[PDB]
């Protein structure tokens, strides 16, 4: 079974199929950040 | 829909970003790339001559395949497209000049702004900057529902005119998340420390995904209800610079295709929200911006002579991802005085 766990930094790329637009880009190193 | 529109504003989506980590290598990193393109191409409306050139190809425009017309009206479409009337998703992206009564605009100008950004002119009294900064900000939060309430922190009172320009996004998970399947659980700063956050959790699911190797990364694909999606991608423990590094139109081009679907047994995402605020002055400078903001700029579009310069380029956004879906929102403002 695979398992994929966003316990270490990771990126997120928010995207409209409809447009090809990058709605939004995100590294979260840390959620809890100051 | 515009494809070359979708191919400069992601090049220059990954261009951004890249500064950004450059910029601060140890922060979160969120922003709309959309927001900043759209921004910048209104600014460019009221450009001429190297100031107009260099903002143009620092959004990543091959200008000897297209032309400045072009440019706006594919702005243009893609503002009346994202705007569309929605029963699934809520997104909503707007433009607005602020501008002193006294000055003196073209009326091209005005009307090419209105008819291609869909911004209005407000005119607003810099000279009481409290008040001048709380319409702006009340413009963004309302745009924004409330998620965006301080994009501009100070304002100039010789400032002249302020472009802005917001994005709002909320959307349901197609598979949300089941809250009591939430628990308190490592998240980890590196391989030694760690913070404690709550992971949301799926079980029994099949996704898009596809194991990157060669860059050390998994990449998979969570759907919105709407034709809204987000790219997860997850390196190796040590291994986000090399992935950064690779950040292009070529690899997301690469990662969309190679997305296969697997079951997955157990899928952890944590629950959190994040904001950055940027001055992107120095980043937009890296990226070609120069003139604009010198003594030799050229926005001689927005009034019939050469007298406004760009002060400072802001953008805020924030984050919240949660069991039920995600919303999002940025904002973006061009401020400007005289030269
Ligand atoms: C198939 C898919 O998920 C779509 C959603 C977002 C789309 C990408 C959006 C950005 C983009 C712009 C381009 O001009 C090259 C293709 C790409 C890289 C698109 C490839 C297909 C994608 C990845």
């Amino acid at each position: 079974r695979t398992i994929v766990r966003f316990n270490r930094p990771f990126l997120m790329i928010i995207v409209d199929h409809f447009t090809w637009s990058i709605f939004f880009m995100s590294k979260v190193t840390n959620p809890k950040q100051a | 829909v515009d494809r070359g529109l979708a191919s400069a504003n992601v090049d220059f989506a990954f261009s951004l970003y890249k500064q950004l980590v450059l910029k601060a290598p140890d922060k979160n990193v969120i922003f709309s790339p959309v927001s900043i393109s759209t921004a910048l191409a209104f600014l460019s409306l009221g450009a001429h001559n190297t100031t107009l050139t260099e903002i143009l190809k620092g959004l990543k425009f091959n200008l000897t395949e297209t032309s400045e017309a072009e440019i706006h009206q594919s702005f243009q479409h893609l503002l009346r497209t994202l705007n569309q009337s929605s029963d699934e998703l809520q997104l909503s992206m707007g433009n607005a000049m602020f501008v002193k009564e006294q000055l003196s605009l073209l009326d091209r100008f005005t009307e090419d702004a209105k008819r291609l950004y869909g911004s209005e002119a407000f005119a607003t009294d810099f000279q009481d900057s409290a008040a001048a900064k709380k319409l702006i900000n009340d413009y963004v939060k309302n745009g924004t529902r409330g998620k965006i309430t301080d994009l501009i922190k100070d304002l100039d009172s010789q400032t002249m005119m302020v472009l802005v320009n917001y994005i709002f996004f909320k959307a349901k998970w197609e598979m949300p998340f089941d809250p009591q399947d939430t628990h308190q659980s490592r998240f980890y700063l590196s391989k030694k420390k760690w913070v404690m956050v709550p992971m949301m959790s799926l079980h029994h699911l099949t996704i898009p995904y596809f194991r990157d190797e060669e860059l050390s990364c998994t990449v998979v694909q969570l759907n919105y209800t709407g034709n809204a999606s987000v790219f997860f991608i997850l390196p190796d423990q040590d291994k986000m610079e090399e992935v950064e590094a690779m950040l292009s139109r070529e690899t997301l081009a690469r990662w969309g295709d190679s997305l296969e679907f697997r079951e997955i047994g157990e899928l952890y995402l944590p629950k959190f929200s994040i904001s950055r605020d940027y001055n992107l002055n120095d980043i937009l400078l890296q990226l070609g911006i120069e003139e604009a903001f010198t003594s030799k700029a050229d926005l001689s579009g927005i009034t019939g002579a050469r007298n406004l310069a760009v002060s400072q380029v802001v953008h805020k956004a924030v984050l919240d991802v949660f069991e039920e879906g995600t919303e999002a929102s940025a904002a973006t403002a061009v401020k400007i005085t005289l030269l």
